[PDB]
């Protein structure tokens, strides 16, 4: 039912900051993964490394940790268009954040919903320190990936 | 007492370049390959950072 209504995809979620101006640059010999990637941006300027050899950058390693949190690219989630432009039903984690509950209503439901944000100017500084800050769960089991 | 053959070097007798294409790009090539090998690697220049 979701893909009748939003559609699908035929592509992967760039899940790992592999695409990133940081990443390609060290590309070094050395790969740090997403999880580096995203510790290293967080980093001051004058720290930010670069010891192996060798940018506001800081926004696609936080999108790529993101989406990796939320296997956006396994289980059944990899089928859907997550910009179809069906899922208007919305007014970047408040999007996705959006989105994903949009999403699973609709599975739990078979009907639509449409969300609203009123975030105050205030309350974002605070969640926006929040994102610099998350920390994961390994239970690879989970593992639904299939095509 | 000395003496020392005369490396002899007259010009490409063959016009290897008229319809032969095929062969002048592996000249170039090689020709190129080898000016890489002296082409002096530079120095000291602004720390990339």
């Amino acid at each position: 039912y979701i893909i009748q209504c939003i559609g699908s995809r035929t592509y992967q979620i760039e899940d790992d900051g592999s695409k990133s101006a940081i990443s390609r640059l060290i590309s070094s010999v050395y790969k740090p993964s997403i999880e580096e990637l995203y510790k290293v941006i967080s980093l001051h300027e004058n720290e930010i490394y670069l010891s192996l050899g060798i940018y506001s950058d800081k926004y696609r390693i936080l999108e790529s940790y993101v989406y990796n949190l939320l296997s956006i690219n396994y289980g059944c989630y990899q089928l859907f268009d997550f910009n179809s432009p069906d899922l208007k039903l919305i007014r970047f984690i408040l999007h996705l954040y959006a989105k994903l509950e949009v999403i699973n209503y609709a599975i739990k439901n078979g009907s639509w919903i449409s969300l609203f944000c009123n975030y105050p100017k205030s309350e974002m500084i605070k969640l926006w320190k929040k994102m610099w800050n998350i920390t994961s769960l390994r239970s690879p089991y989970t593992n639904a990936n299939f095509f | 007492t000395a003496r020392y053959i005369r490396p002899n070097l007259l010009q490409d007798r063959l016009n290897l370049h008229d319809n032969f294409e095929s062969l002048w790009d592996t000249i170039t090539t090689s020709n190129y390959i080898l000016a890489r090998s002296v082409v002096p690697d530079l120095k000291e220049l602004v720390s990339t950072e």
